[PDB]
């Protein structure tokens, strides 16, 4: 609940949520042009990080550069490798896209309380977050690896 | 047209370079290759003056640049102002006495030699640089050569006043750097460091004042402002003729070359902030150094402290906001050159003579040397600002420029000229003291058994030829204003609106 | 439009120097509406604290979009304390984003309004309901442009720092 | 304006509703600080009459390679010219106001083109206008006398 | 599988087993050609590396090692430095009697190390390539083999690397936990971020257990009380090799694994390093004036220069990058690999190293004079030499990245690095006829073996000290171009 880490952002394009067989929010705002992300390969993307309400709790602009992700191989929670490379027939993410999501809790970290440093959480349970990830490049050389 | 201001300058490096190992093992050929290398610049010098620098244009002549590293945007600007060419005419001139005085040194005259050649070509590429950087890179490369001849040729504890030179300067040259570092990074839209692109700046006064400070605690040491003057009665009073007479000549007329260049066109208005401080502490500067010379036992140091009392009315001409303060301030410099080098030079022969280094002993020797007398007599009647000498009209020029400044009023104006005009009292008194210790008197044991040989048809030149263009600004002073005023009014132009 | 209340000015600085003082930006507020922001907003041009927009940047610029500043205790959009406490809430979205020159303030979510605004550049109405929207531009338009045209980095930071020199309040009212 | 040393722009005197200037701009030989003293109506009548001899008597000075020093010595001697015509028509008599100001106008253009003559180190055009300003100053002398 | 990117260590494992044969076969025949087999090793590995210059940052290994410009920019360098070091011990070890075969192998394998250490990717490798070089150090420090007092030190040294990798490694380990079960770089900053452990505990006391095992590596002011004891007794080329390389590697990985999985504890960080920095800065140049001794004073200067890397390293790759200090790098291994042939050439003609003994090598040796001379004030910067670029361009990016409290200390230190700099000058220069010792009046240059590569490998380094700081624009835009360390 608490300890959201204050990074007031400017907000997204708020869409409408064509939702998946695994119960993912899912809303491509801007087709990427280029290749599709490969399975394995370090990505750098760009998100705000939100919770059922819309707070924030992470950025990758709090940290002014894309995060670099190996997607597909389970680092990351499924609803990144559901949203972004699509598990059951989702289009894959183009370069420079962007797209948001409503993670579900199933995909998301149950009703567990993901990150608890001192007594307080990072997440609370079934938090059902919001992600708006900016998909800006592929990592110039990544392996499947 | 001509690369010329470039080979002015890297001549002297590049030409004393030729004395690798080049095996002549005493001081006769790399002694006579060098004052023929001097003279050789210093003809130079006068040909790109006297046929391509037109005296009237107030703007940057035998303009020159080169491409050196682009991420500084770090050029080779080359270019000499009105301000500049009485200092580079100095330089050319009294360093070419200088190795001509320094004739007898043949301790490892080798590398004495080229490091005065060494001194003498960047002492020029810091007067003629038209860039921040470049003025930077001759401001510390005017420091280990003559750390070098500082040290090994020269002075009683000649370590200690070596030292101390080289890490004053150099801990005042970092606070140098940090003013060339704000100024090209934090100046404006598009960093740049040609000062021909650089005059023309907003520069608020929150960042101009800081700008400011970081220049003058640089410049502050180097023509000796009374807060940061302990370098100097021991670099100066610790260092042999032919040095020290290029370290009070030109070496420590740099600087308030940079207070006129750096810390006057290009920061106006923290000039006008902090110039009415530069006045009050150039008139307690005057009085205190002249008052610290009858202090000092030893004779160089006299001197030395003189050179810190002629340096306050350079101080007080550049915080004079006006046309004849600054004038007298760029004629002091010219004026006390000649002076401050011919009073070493003479002090070190009298030195070499005598053996004697203080004034409890050395009594009368005037009988002993009558030629370093007379010439040592009429300096210091040089230095005294007493006329038919060019100190004279410097000084009166200086006191025209405080009683005809918009800047300040009569209540400071009043007080600035009976604190100054109290300083041509004091002068007389420690140069006269001097004279009648070293030169008036008679000692008996001193009749025929010595029989001390008199100055000597070379250092007799040496004076002679500095004491003539002395007498022929004093007797006509155009042959230094002429060549600034037009640079002066474009200063000026700036500060009176 | 609905009733300019108080009109205030704060002048910005682009480029190297911290006193360039390219234009300024004179808006307003619908304080009638909006207590709370537009107090705290007026608490930030100086106010009577010691703490307010002055020697604050704009960390982010956006082109096609908004430019984001107002954070004083740090630079990249996490120190925003309010003059409620730190962190209060929102009120009464009356009127909505409808164009260039917004003085909308930011925040992480619902009821997280803190130090930060943001500058509006073009038609984006689809904030309401998050952000409270306030403030609108009357002169200097052209320097919220001159702004925007800057080449950004990574980050998303402008390269030249674009800080605000002064912030008071104008006699209007 | 703490009394010793008034600081910042540090400005030129101004002109007292004269019609003194050039109308294009004020003046192009105004030598920017000069101390003119606050001696008196009839002594700046007479120092007009010392200046104006002064660049009556600038005879020996005109030649080849000496234009600059005609320029300096011309901007300094009109310069104290123009404070003091700007003290004596400031303190005219309301009818010898008119007559002495358009003097004052057609010596100070006469100024002007003669420092232009001796600005392009055009000696041919420095004599040609020195002649009838050698003329305006014996009638601005004889006026003053 | 083919990590074609990895061939100038494959170059480097070709010498080595070049080496194991010719250190099987003979044993004792081949003093010279073995050499020759080393060096040209060394160089085609420098040819194959600017052979691959202009290929893709490709991660080659199963997510294990990442060849970017700018690791191929430090491997570079470590390979400039034991080129341009190697000759420095031809004649150190046929003067010492000691085995020429397996002091090859030693330098060709602690170049191996650091050269891995550059590329790492992997915390593991980050962990087996520096103490590769660091066993490899304890090897080529505890290697003279006639006194108590070396082995002792290299002893002590041994206690000290361990507890720096381990403190440095426990710091990996909150890392590898704190981070899930990610290693990679590019992974870890992920792993942190999949667990919420951004704002931890865990990871604070991982930053601060990896920068004082780093600040052991770099030999800053708080972990710093090795170099001096540690380079007395042992020999001044391994003292070189080592202090230098072991600051290039070091500083690789304290780019490599501070600006890739820690740019969001950046504010720690950078307060952390400046801690360090500003306490090296300060400290290295302060002890190095009170030193009778000319390699601990010249370990201390070592370590105020590379107190001056780290406002480098704060600097980010933006506001004035990284290149500052690789060129300043460039610089340092230039004009210090020449100070050090200067002093391995005071020790092959005379055999001591107390300072006090270079009072009248002017007058013996004005060539050695000349080149000792003008390599400290390289390092100190009165001239247009290379060092004074060096500290000019890190200063240049400190101040426009506004870090003016690390400019301004550096400029302060730099002025006191240029007072025991020019108090050694005193000695080499000047002489008195009985302040000359008796262990400089018999210089004896002339008992000598040929022309060696000692002198051109030195006189390589002065002219390296003196033109890259007139040269430096082709430096600076070669180093410019390297934006992918993220
Ligand atoms: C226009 C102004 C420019 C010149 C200003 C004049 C400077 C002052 C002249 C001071 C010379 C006094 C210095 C002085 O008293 O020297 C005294 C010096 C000693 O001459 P005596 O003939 O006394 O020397 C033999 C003795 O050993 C026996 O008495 O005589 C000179 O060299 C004559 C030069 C006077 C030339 C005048």
């Amino acid at each position: 609940a608490t300890r959201i880490d204050y990074y007031a952002t400017v907000g997204d394009p708020l869409c409408e949520y064509s939702y998946a067989k695994s119960g993912l929010g899912f809303c491509d705002l801007d087709v990427g042009f280029g290749d599709e992300a490969p399975r394995g390969v370090l990505v750098n993307i760009h998100y705000t990080a939100r919770f059922a309400d819309g707070t924030l709790f992470d950025s990758s602009y709090k940290r002014a550069r894309p995060l670099t992700m190996r997607i597909g191989v389970g680092k990351v929670i499924r609803g990144l490798d559901q949203g972004i490379l699509g598990g059951e027939g989702v289009p894959p993410m183009r370069v420079g896209g962007k797209r948001k999501l409503q993670i579900p809790p199933k995909l998301a970290y149950g009703p567990e309380p993901a990150g608890c440093f001192s007594g307080d959480c990072n997440i609370p349970g079934n938090a059902t977050l919001l992600y708006d990830i900016n998909f800006v490049e592929i990592y110039p050389g990544s392996n499947t690896r | 047209d001509f690369p010329w201001l470039t080979i002015i300058v890297v001549f002297p490096i590049s030409a004393g370079s030729l004395m690798l190992f080049l095996p002549h093992r005493g001081n006769k050929v790399n002694k006579w290759y060098t004052i023929c290398i001097c003279i050789l610049e210093l003809l130079l010098t006068t040909y790109a003056f006297c046929y391509n620098f037109k005296m009237d244009d107030p703007l940057i002549q035998l303009s020159e640049d080169y491409k050196w590293i682009d991420f500084f945007d770090f050029y080779w600007r080359m270019g000499i102002d009105g301000l500049s060419i009485g200092t580079i005419l100095l330089t050319g001139f009294i360093t070419t006495l200088a190795t001509l005085a320094a004739f007898p040194v043949t301790r490892d005259s080798r590398f004495f030699h080229f490091l005065m050649l060494a001194m003498y070509s960047g002492q020029i590429g810091s007067f003629s640089s038209r860039d921040l950087l470049l003025f930077f890179i001759m401001w510390e490369l005017e420091l280990i050569p003559v750390y070098l001849l500082l040290s090994m040729w020269g002075g009683k504890k000649r370590l200690y006043s070596a030292t101390k030179f080289i890490l004053y300067t150099a801990g005042s040259s970092i606070f140098l750097l940090i003013g060339v570092l704000g100024i090209s990074l934090y100046g404006s839209n598009e960093p740049t460091l040609n000062l021909e692109l650089l005059a023309n700046k907003s520069y608020p006064v929150t960042l101009e004042i800081l700008f400011y400070i970081g220049f003058l605690i640089a410049f502050a040491v180097k023509s000796p402002i009374i807060p940061l003057h302990t370098w100097l009665p021991d670099t100066h009073g610790e260092a042999h003729y032919s040095t020290c007479m290029l370290l009070a000549g030109i070496l420590l007329k740099m600087g308030a070359y940079g207070l006129v260049r750096i810390n006057m066109e290009l920061l106006p208005h923290a000039h006008s902030m902090f110039s009415p401080w530069l006045l009050v502490v150039g008139t307690i500067q005057i009085i205190y150094a002249a008052s610290t010379s009858p202090g000092q036992r030893n004779l160089k140091k006299r001197i030395a402290y003189s050179s810190v009392s002629h340096m306050g009315f350079i101080i007080i001409g550049i915080s004079s906001i006006t046309d004849p303060g600054l004038n007298g301030a760029i004629l002091q410099i010219i004026s006390h050159g000649f002076i401050g080098a011919a009073l070493f030079f003479l002090a070190g022969t009298s030195y070499d003579r005598i053996r004697l280094v203080y004034l409890d002993e050395m009594g009368g020797m005037a009988i002993s040397i009558p030629k370093i007398f007379t010439m040592f007599t009429i300096l210091s009647m040089a230095s005294l600002a007493l006329p038919g000498m060019s100190g004279f009209i410097a000084e009166f020029i200086v006191f025209f420029g405080i009683i005809t400044s918009q800047k300040y009023f009569l209540i400071s104006k009043i007080f600035i000229i009976f604190v100054m005009a109290i300083g041509m009292i004091l002068t007389p008194i420690y140069l006269l003291s001097m004279l009648r210790q070293m030169f008036y008197g008679y000692k008996l044991i001193n009749i025929k058994n010595f029989s001390f040989f008199d100055s000597g048809p070379r250092e007799l030149f040496l004076s002679i030829s500095i004491l003539l263009p002395i007498i022929g600004i004093g007797i006509y002073p155009d042959f230094v204003l002429s060549l600034a005023s037009d640079k002066v009014e474009s200063i000026l132009s700036n500060y009176f609106y | 439009q609905s009733k300019i209340t108080h009109k205030v000015y704060f002048d910005i600085s682009v480029g190297n120097p911290v006193g360039k003082l390219a234009g300024r930006i004179v808006i307003g507020l619908y304080g009638d509406d909006v207590p709370q922001t537009v107090e705290n907003f007026r608490a930030l041009c100086t106010g009577e604290k010691g703490f307010g927009y002055k020697g604050s940047t704009f960390h982010r610029v956006i082109r096609d979009f908004m430019i984001q500043g107002g954070d004083f205790e740090k630079g990249n959009g996490t120190g925003g304390k309010s003059v409620y406490g730190r962190t209060f809430k929102d009120e009464n979205f009356k009127l909505s984003h409808v164009g260039p020159g917004v003085l909308s303030m930011a925040n992480a979510g619902p009821n997280t309004n803190g130090s930060q605004f943001f500058i509006c550049t073009i038609k984006t109405s689809w904030l309401d309901g998050r952000h409270v929207v306030f403030g609108q531009v009357i002169e200097g338009m052209e320097v919220v442009k001159l702004i925007e045209e800057q080449e950004t980095d990574r980050g998303d930071r402008p390269r030249k720092k674009v800080v605000i020199a002064d912030c008071g309040q104008l006699p209007m009212s | 304006d703490n009394g010793f040393w008034i600081d910042g722009p540090l400005p030129i005197p101004p002109i007292y509703n004269n019609i003194v200037n050039e109308k294009t701009g004020t003046r192009t030989f105004i030598k920017k600080g000069v101390y003119v003293a606050d001696i008196g109506t009839k002594g700046r009548m007479y120092r007009v009459k010392k200046n104006a001899f002064d660049l009556l008597a600038m005879e020996d000075l005109i030649g080849p390679d000496t234009l600059n020093y005609v320029k300096k010595y011309l901007r300094l001697k009109s310069t104290f010219l123009f404070y003091d015509f700007d003290n004596l028509i400031s303190a005219a008599a309301s009818e010898d106001k008119q007559p002495l100001t358009d003097l004052a106008n057609r010596l100070f253009d006469n100024f002007e083109k003669l420092e232009d003559a001796a600005k392009t180190k055009n000696l041919a055009e420095t004599e040609s206008c020195y002649k009838d300003t050698k003329f305006l100053l014996q009638e601005v002398m004889t006026r003053m006398a | 599988f083919d990590g074609s990117f990895i061939f100038p260590e494959c170059i480097l494992i070709f010498g080595l087993i070049l080496l194991l044969m010719i250190d099987s076969t003979s044993d004792q025949k081949d003093i010279p050609w073995l050499y020759f087999i080393s060096s040209t090793s060394f160089v085609m590995s420098i040819t194959a590396l600017l052979f691959r210059w202009r290929e893709e940052p490709m991660i080659s290994f199963s997510g294990n090692f990442q060849t970017n410009n700018f690791n191929e920019i430090f491997q570079f360098l470590i390979l400039l430095c034991s080129t341009l070091c190697i000759p420095l011990s031809v004649e150190y070890i046929e003067c010492t009697e000691m085995a020429i075969t397996e002091f090859l192998l030693f330098i060709l394998t602690a170049t191996l190390g650091g050269m891995f250490l550059c590329g790492a990717n992997d915390l593991i490798t980050i962990f087996v390539a520096p103490e590769c070089f660091s066993l490899c150090s304890y090897l080529l420090s505890g290697y003279t083999k006639k006194d108590i007092r070396s082995n002792e030190a290299t002893m002590k040294y041994l206690l000290m690397g361990g507890a720096s990798s381990s403190i440095l490694v426990h710091g990996f380990s909150w890392l590898y936990g704190s981070s899930g079960g990610e290693i990679e770089l590019q992974e870890i900053v992920n792993g942190l971020i999949n667990t919420q452990m951004y704002n931890s505990p865990g990871i604070s006391i991982a930053l601060i257990f990896i920068t004082v095992g780093i600040g052991f590596k770099l030999s800053l002011a708080p972990s710093h009380q090795w170099t001096p004891d540690v380079y007395e007794d042992s020999p001044t080329p391994v003292v070189a090799f080592l202090s230098v390389t072991s600051k290039v590697a070091a500083s690789a990985s304290a780019t490599r694994i501070f600006d890739i999985p820690f740019y969001f504890s950046s504010n720690e960080w950078h307060l952390l390093l400046e801690i360090l920095a500003i306490l090296s800065m300060i400290f290295g140049n302060l002890i190095a004036i009170t030193q009778t001794s000319m390699k601990r004073m010249l370990a201390y200067s070592s370590i105020g220069q590379i107190g001056y890397v780290i406002i480098g390293i704060i600097v980010g790759d933006s506001n004035g990058g990284y290149a500052s200090m690789i060129t300043y790098m460039l610089f340092y291994i230039a004009m210090n690999l020449g100070t050090f042939a200067c002093i391995i050439l005071f020790g092959l003609r005379t055999g001591t190293d107390n300072i006090r003994d270079y009072a009248g090598l002017y007058t013996k040796d004005p060539f050695l004079a000349l080149s000792l001379a003008l390599c400290l004030l390289s390092l100190g910067g009165l001239p247009p030499l290379a060092g004074f670029f060096g500290k000019l361009h890190l200063f240049w990016c400190g101040w426009q990245a506004g870090l003016y409290f690390l400019v301004s200390i550096g400029l302060l230190t730099s002025v006191l690095s240029i007072y025991y700099y020019l108090k050694i000058i005193k000695l080499l220069m000047t002489g008195r006829n009985q302040e000359i010792t008796p262990h400089m009046r018999n210089y004896r240059i002339s008992p000598l073996r040929s022309n060696n590569s000692i002198e051109l490998s030195m006189i390589v380094c002065v002219i390296a000290s003196t033109i890259p700081g007139i040269s430096m624009n082709p430096i600076i835009a070669i180093a410019q171009d390297t934006l992918f360390s993220f």
